[PDB]
């Protein structure tokens, strides 16, 4: 529950 | 020992990158410190601004996104027409 | 802004 | 061709694994389908319990999380005190 990538 | 600067135009939506690290996930075993970029896309503004996989994002229209938490990277990179990165390529 | 990891 | 069934104990808190993929992130290039297991935390309750990084998670309590969004999928593992997980280790 936590965001370990984040594609943009 | 690099540094860079990518000038990603921005209102473009997709940007076609990912970014990882931050300075609470230093914990969780990266075990280097810092903001990095994991994924440009072949055809990603990214990719083609320069930015590379593995560069750490130093900072971002003038902050120092360096040593800032995962979602402090997020929210910077997400608000700010003219996105301007300094990055890292050592 | 999706996340494409997730630690739990 | 492996099929395992992993017990993972609920309401325990940090539960120690990674997941990655879904339905609709085998889109922007995992290249395989499916969700999968990317970390096993040293001491965590999953890698203890026996799931390995590169498990696909077929089924979370009886749901057939094989071919589900990446968000579907952590809400599925999120939701439910026995955490019933069917994996392939193929
Ligand atoms: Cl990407
Ligand atoms: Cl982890």
């Amino acid at each position: 529950q936590e965001e370990w990538e984040t594609v943009m | 020992g690099s540094v860079e600067e990518i000038r990603l135009p921005r209102a473009g939506g997709p940007l076609g990158l990912s970014i990882v690290g931050g300075s609470d996930h230093s914990s969780h075993p990266v075990q280097e410190p810092g903001v990095f970029i994991s994924k440009v896309l072949p055809r990603g503004l990214a990719a083609r601004s320069g930015l590379r996989v593995g560069d750490r994002i130093l900072a971002v229209n003038g902050q120092d996104v360096r040593d800032a938490t995962h979602q402090e990277a997020v929210s910077a990179l997400l608000r700010p027409l003219e996105l301007s990165l300094l990055v890292r390529r050592d």
